[PDB]
RNA sequence: GUGAACAGCCUCUAGUUGAUAGAAUAAUGUAGAUAAGGGAAGUCGGCAAAAUAGAUCCGUAACUUCGGGAUAAGGAUUGGC
RNA sequence: GAAUGUUACCGCAAUAGUAAUUGAACUUAGUACGAGAGGAACAGUUCAUUCGGAUAAUUGGUUUUUGCGGCUGUCUGAUCA
């Protein structure tokens, strides 16, 4: 499972929802809903959309930059998944979402 | 040495597995004949992991690595790395890497000390390969075939390209790689030399397809049997002559 | 390709089913007892 | 004229006529065979269609080419509160096929079941069973000897059972009554086991299991009388073609003179009964447990119950049924849940499922958030909050 | 699935009907390939035969070298550009269906493949993923 | 084509071709018309009729010519073999008789159906019809003998041997019974009869070997004798053309005991006579039969024979037995390295280097100490693929990956990954000394409380 | 007023509320529309729909009776302050 | 849909119709068979063409929810509406 933040508004997109774009310089696109898809192809500006969440980001709106925003680093390395460590992980998350 | 493999019916063994002087990964398609028949050979020495990349069974194409590292193209999920981090050990490492090229398998053709690349590859793709895989990177192509990593197999003993590889092309390429390179072909004339076998320093799979002269350059080029590090090639010459 | 009334196919179709496969079904219903009697416990 | 072009026929003729089913509650036309050596047990069970909703699982399959993959497959929620056996009934095999010899009510008939002998309920006086309950009077031997006579007789035995409407978010306070024939030998425990379930609660996983293959009849969904063209998919006409050119041009010819049975003709689509088989089980989730769509991946303290709630449909309190496709009947429809009848343990339904993560943001729009809490950190505080 | 192909194939949506054009994804030399039968297709009245993801078709080279024009060869489909249901959970689409030449046995003629290559494709024929170099 | 042309249709015999046709146009195309019907009608259906007979006498007969492998212009090997065996002329004129009759079948539907074309009544076509139907039975009947002749030599050519001419290839020659078939499947795995008798092969037998990583073909043939071909069997020329037109290397085998009464006089006069075929050959003489003779114990006035015979310049003299087969190697070796010799001096007619531009090949002591596998030791490996087999086989077994999958503790070995917890899944949190993050955070926290950043 | 315009629409003086209606929106029709991928593969036949449509600017071929073709064709803009 | 004392519930089934169809991927296999070319079959599995029954989980299409936002002309004095 790999929910990601949508293209258009970086809401998630789980599985079995939205659609994905491929294009022909290997970028691919995921949109949660139609909505989002309609827009990109009416290549529609999100930062400049008030509803997308990348233009609240310019705004000052739902701050962009905080430490707690860090732990959610899309990681590439292939930790050696050790319970001790995934339960605190666990904890780590719970007690962020809470500061967050 | 040289043995012959094949995959469910097809007798690409390079897309459908990667092999590395410490480690091997197979598919799950199907059965564990696959994985039965590399067992045979390497038994339980090096670690041998059913792995899929992108819910696929071309992960040889699409992952390069050798023995101090392995790749793997942006689109593997978390638990397919995950798996394979927890089937090989420590010493392998292993990251993701992100570029507009996927198939890491045909981008990247590399041995345990030098490495070729897409000559398009870009920079911070290159400069990951070399910190992880701790190998010299150039930028070439294969006589002008860009597909590096399909056309060409590269092993610390030795090298194969494919047969169009010019003379001089050859020449050159051996030099940049410092390791003896022969032109032939694998599985009945099969110019994709490097999708249709594996091989490394101690054990070379090719296609069932594959005739006796091109088993016989294989093992000759690639230094597999005892006592026969290219020496025998000599003699292989009028066998050559003949079928040619 | 054979049909459902191919003798062969059901020969061994029934030949499965005397199998684990009929063994499976009994498992399933012996496990549902338990819950079923357990209903009355309760 | 041989028609010069060989092609398959428009619809099946098996499943004429095509007429509206006799009641919204479909009747079991048969049961699974009775094992003589198996302990007795429910057969079958009532559930009200509660919704749809999104899984994926980690498929092991091996030969196929989604081994050890999460393939995405959708699911039926199916509302399935304890049912409670209100009576037996004992038939009798007779050359005439099997007859009803004689049925056994508990002494006392739920308020709902009261209902459903009555159309106008609240004008009625509720002169209910009260007279036939009577018979359990200081002696009872006429219950008894009704009992003794369906042992005596009876070669199979039929438990009714009400499913507890009140107990569903559904507005209507009628529930629905059916038989469910008992399975096992010893017909005599058969009527044994139904008194000591007399007034008693069965619940669904004492009938039914996780990866257990189940047999859904019901009432398909109704859409009024209907075209020859989406009725039976006949081709269209070209364009403005006389009389119109959505129906089937051709009804007969020189000989014979009459219209076929099998010329496909419009009429009343939909509201069929239809059977469908080897449906597979995924989920059986109990009405008491928390966190019922939580699977041992997410492990997140939620129901399986989408946001803002089904569309059509409430706020699922009770046990509950998850089975993969889909099954014929609109939401808040009464759908019986009915065994395979034979042996369908086929490596598609010996194989163990496993869930790895469950859909519950709403269906009711393009729902992008699982649970409100989500939805919250997401959007942050806004202006109501503070 | 065919000859030449390996495995089993799941249906996907069919969105090059007989008769559609697309361009060419190899460096054969050729520009589009015009469909004009599809293999493994199947046989119903009126329903005119359609490829998808992955099929191997017989088409004609209507742009490109003139030796590659007047006859039919087989090609292997390597994007669709319709929305098809991925069994991962996400539909996807390419921004323009191509295909590539082959041969019956499904060895390719081009050194190299242009563009993304869809995943289904690649899996489903292994010289394809051999001489893709960008897959999805 | 060539190589084995087996794929050639079976032909019936006039009498069965001509009921499968009629018998296929009964069936296949209708029968009932009524004179009731329309004169347009009837002249359609007897005209359809008429042609699909012509189609399908057409249709056999084209068969039946494609199929042939038209032994003009194919080789002059396989020409010659099916000139002696099927005599050329009679398989021609039967072809060509077949050919003629399709022609006169095709002339005879055209010519009918024009005919009927202005029928005027139901009788009138029916008679066309029948009249047409009479001539292409006749025409087949005419081609009884051709098509029986033609099954025989199709089921032959069939069943003849598929040798390539233009590969490498040893031929085998000398009296009968000297020793040719015990050599061949000696050195070859092929069935060939080794009995002693005459003529124990009555044609030619092939059997290939592998030598030095090339393909080779060992053909034996029933032999020669002193006749000067003035008076000979088709046996013999079959070898003597196979000789000629073949270039492979002929062996000239001897047998100097009683057996092969031919004695060594008529061995060397047969070797003389056929010098000749033997110039372009590169021949060597096999001495077969040596456990029982061994030459080396021959008197000087024989062993003249061999001295004269080896006054050829390229034959050279060989000693082996058929009990002692060890020697077929030797011969084997020796005609190997002498063809060699010979098509690489008429053909003309590599690896690269490092170069020096450290790095040395790596191999893990486990490979170094690991032990062949052996798959008929009892004691080998446990053979994961017989471990499925136990389990049920492909197709039922379910590998646990988890298995052999390397952790810090088995304990945990089973253990499953939440990959999600209410958004922000695990895996993108996953890190270790998480600790140490927390406490900073922690601290963060503190300072903020008693900062008053939250009022 | 908009608008090249007695072109289409709104309003002002003035003149009308006259065409049997009520309750749903089944099939099939009457009139007008939208559509994922292919773009005529349907049909005897591009039958019917669709596509460019005004203004400004670049530019405009074969032929020719030199008058025409021509708005040929092929391309770039049009809002508000 | 009246009529079989009336209403209601649960049923049995005489009778009428019926259905599913075909291909390919492994295993068994590069094994029997072969001089070589090449290539079997059953059992267990996995997909697929056509047809039939359902349902909108997810995606597309459809808009009178005229739900929301925008645009031209014109009218309510301007703004909002
Ligand atoms: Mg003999
Ligand atoms: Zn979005």
């Amino acid at each position: 499972m790999r929910i990601y933040q949508c293209h258009f508004c970086s809401s998630p997109c789980y599985p079995g929802h939205g659609i994905m774009f491929v294009r022909n310089d290997a970028k691919e696109f995921r949109f949660c809903r139609s909505k989002c898809h309609k827009a990109f192809k009416q290549r529609r500006n999100p930062r400049k959309l008030k509803w997308t969440k990348a233009f609240r980001k310019a705004a000052g709106k739902e701050l962009a930059v905080d430490s707690t925003l860090t732990f959610a680093q899309r990681r590439n390395v292939p930790v050696r998944y050790n319970r001790e460590l995934v339960a605190t992980t666990l904890k780590a998350m719970a007690r962020i979402e809470e500061i967050r | 040495m040289a043995t012959r493999t094949q995959f469910e019916n097809s007798n690409e063994i390079g897309v459908f597995s990667k092999l590395t002087n410490t480690y091997c990964l197979v598919a799950v398609g199907g059965s564990e004949n696959f994985y039965s028949a590399f067992e045979a050979e390497l038994g339980d020495a090096i670690p041998i992991v059913h792995t899929t990349i992108a819910g696929t069974r071309i992960i040889g194409r699409m992952t390069a690595g050798n023995r101090r590292g392995l790749l793997v193209p942006t689109q593997t999920t978390d638990q397919e790395l995950q798996h394979l981090r927890n089937s090989l050990p420590d010493s392998v490492k292993i990251q993701r890497v992100e570029e507009r090229l996927s198939a890491l398998g045909n981008v990247i053709c590399c041995n345990d000390y030098v490495a070729l690349v897409h000559p398009d590859i870009d920079r911070e793709t290159e400069e990951l390969i070399s910190d992880v895989l701790g190998v010299e990177v150039f930028r070439q192509t294969i006589s002008g075939n860009i597909l590096v990593g399909s056309y060409c197999s590269l092993s610390n003993q030795g090298g194969l390209v494919h047969p169009q590889t010019s003379v001089q092309d050859q020449e050159e390429l051996s030099s940049l790689l410092q390791v003896p390179l022969v032109a032939g072909t694998v599985n009945r004339g099969s110019s994709v030399v490097g999708a249709g076998m594996v091989v490394n320093d101690y054990l070379a799979v090719t296609g069932l397809d594959t005739t006796a002269p091109e088993l016989s350059v294989i093992e000759s080029i690639f230094r597999l049997q005892d006592a026969q590090p290219e020496s025998i090639s000599g003699n292989l010459r009028d066998t050559l002559i003949e079928t040619y | 390709a054979k049909s459902l009334r191919a003798s062969s196919h059901l020969n061994a179709k029934s030949v499965k089913r005397r199998g684990v496969f009929q063994k499976a079904v009994d498992a399933r219903e012996q496990r549902i007892s338990d819950k079923l009697k357990e209903d009355l416990l309760k | 004229s041989h028609r010069k072009y060989e092609a398959p026929r428009h619809g099946h003729l098996g499943f004429l006529p095509r007429k509206r089913a006799a009641s919204i509650r479909a009747r079991v036309k048969a049961f699974p065979k009775d094992d003589r050596s198996k302990p007795v047990a429910l057969t079958s069970f009532l559930g009200y269609k509660a919704g749809m909703t999104t899984i994926v699982r980690d498929l092991d399959r091996p030969g196929s080419k989604f081994h050890k993959r999460e393939v995405v497959e959708a699911v039926t929620v199916v509302d399935t509160p304890p049912v409670v056996v209100v009576g037996v009934v004992g038939y009798v095999e007779t050359p005439r096929g099997l007859r009803s010899l004689t049925t056994v009510w508990a002494e006392h008939l739920s308020d709902e079941v009261k209902r459903r002998f009555y159309k106008n309920w609240y004008k009625s006086k509720k002169k209910a069973f009260t007279k036939y309950s009577a018979k359990y009077a200081q002696d009872g031997a006429g219950i008894e000897r009704e009992l003794a006579r369906i042992k005596k007789y009876a070669s199979v035995v039929r438990v009714l059972v009400h499913t507890q409407i009140r107990k569903t978010p559904l507005a209507q306070k009628k529930a629905h009554l059916a038989e469910i024939q008992l399975n096992g030998g010893s017909i005599s425990e058969k009527v044994d086991w139904a008194r000591e379930h007399f007034e008693k609660t069965v619940a669904v996983d004492s009938v039914f299991e996780q990866n257990e293959m189940i047999d859904a009849i019901a009432v398909t969904k109704g859409h009024g009388f209907e075209g020859v063209t989406h009725r039976w998919g006949t081709k269209k006409l070209p364009r403005k073609t006389h009389r119109g050119l959505r129906k089937v041009a051709c009804i007969g010819a020189w000989h014979p003179a009459h219209v076929m049975w099998s010329v496909a003709r419009a009429g009343q689509r939909g509201y069929h009964s239809r059977t469908s088989i080897n449906h597979k089980i995924y989920r059986v989730g109990k009405g008491d447990d928390e966190a019922n769509g939580a699977t041992s991946f997410d492990r997140t303290k939620k129901t399986i119950t989408p946001m803002g709630g089904f569309v059509h449909y409430g706020e699922i309190k009770n046990d509950f049924i998850m089975v993969k496709g889909c099954i014929p009947g609109n939401r808040k429809r009464i759908v019986t849940l009915r065994k395979s009848l034979y042996t369908n343990t086929s490596r598609k339904a010996l194989e163990e499922v496993s869930l790895k993560w469950i859909d519950t943001a709403s269906k009711f729009g393009k729902g992008r958030f699982q649970t409100p809490a989500e939805k919250h950190a997401f959007m942050g505080t806004l202006k109501k909050d503070l | 699935s065919g000859n030449g192909a390996q495995g089993t194939k799941f249906r996907i949506s069919l969105g090059l009907p007989v008769g559609a054009i697309m361009n060419c994804a190899d460096n054969s030399g050729a520009r589009n390939l015009y469909i004009i039968a599809v293999k493994g297709s199947g046989s119903r009245l009126n329903r005119l035969p359609a490829a998808s993801l992955g099929d191997m078709v017989m088409a004609t080279v209507k742009k490109g070298k003139p030796e590659l024009r007047k006859k039919v060869m087989p090609a292997i489909v390597v994007r669709q550009a319709k929305s098809w249901r991925r069994r991962d959970g996400v539909f996807l689409y390419f921004e323009d269906n191509a295909g590539v030449i082959a041969n019956p046995k499904g060895e390719m003629k081009g050194s190299a493949i242009t563009g993304p290559v869809g995943k289904e494709c690649a899996d489903l024929w292994p010289r394809v993923a051999s001489n893709s170099g960008v897959v999805v | 084509m060539q190589l084995s042309w087996k794929d050639i249709p079976t032909v019936a015999p006039a009498n069965d071709l001509l009921d499968i046709v009629l018998n296929r146009t009964q069936r296949k195309t209708p029968t009932v018309i009524r004179p009731g019907f329309k004169i347009t009608r009837i002249r359609a259906f007897y005209m359809r009729k008429v042609k699909y007979t012509g189609e399908g006498f057409v249709e056999k007969f084209e068969d039946i010519l494609k199929g042939f492998p038209n032994i003009n212009d194919v080789h002059p090997f396989h020409r010659d073999l099916m000139d002696t065996l099927y005599e050329k002329n009679h398989y021609k004129i039967s072809l060509a008789a077949i050919s003629r009759a399709k022609s006169l079948v095709e002339q005879v539907a055209r010519d009918y159906v024009r005919l009927l074309k202005f029928g005027q009544s139901l009788f009138q076509c029916k008679q066309l019809k029948r009249a047409a139907l009479g001539r292409m039975a006749t025409i087949v009947k005419k081609l009884r003998d051709p098509l029986a002749y033609l099954e025989q030599v199709r089921q032959h050519i069939g069943r003849l041997p598929s040798i390539d001419p233009n590969t490498r290839t040893l031929l085998i020659c000398g009296y009968p019974n000297v020793g040719k078939s015990s050599f061949l499947r000696c050195i070859t795995k092929s069935d060939v009869d080794v009995q002693p008798y005459a003529f124990t092969t009555k044609s030619l037998y092939v059997g290939h070997f592998d030598y030095k990583y090339l393909r080779f073909q060992a053909i034996d043939t029933p032999g020669i004798l002193d006749r000067p071909t003035e008076e000979m069997n088709n046996i013999e020329m079959q070898s003597i053309y196979a000789i000629a037109h073949l270039r492979s290397c002929v062996l000239y085998f001897m047998d100097l005991s009683e057996q092969c009464g031919f004695t060594i006089e008529a061995q060397v006069k047969l070797f003389h006579s056929i010098k000749p075929l033997f110039a372009n050959k590169s021949v060597m003489v096999v001495i077969n039969k040596t456990d029982i003779i061994r030459p080396e114990d021959l008197d000087e006035e024989r062993a003249q024979l061999l001295e004269s015979v080896k006054e050829v310049p390229g034959v050279e003299i060989m000693t082996s037995s058929c009990q002692l087969e060890e020697n077929v190697m030797e011969v084997r070796n020796k005609a190997c390295e002498k063809l060699l010799a010979s098509r690489i001096e008429n053909k003309l007619k590599h690896v690269a280097q490092p170069q020096a531009r450290k790095r040395t090949p790596f191999i893990p002591e486990s490979v170094k100490n690991l032990k062949k596998y052996d798959p008929e030791d009892p004691n080998r490996r446990k053979l994961a693929r017989d471990i499925e087999a136990e389990n049920g086989g492909a197709g039922v077994f379910n590998v646990n990956l988890k298995d052999k999958y390397l952790l810090e503790d088995d304990e945990w070995k089973n253990d499953i990954m939440p990959e999600i917890l209410d958004g922000k899944n695990v895996y993108d949190f996953l890190d270790p000394e998480i600790a140490a993050k927390l406490q900073a955070l922690e601290e963060e926290e503190e300072k903020l409380e008693n900062e008053g950043f939250y009022n």
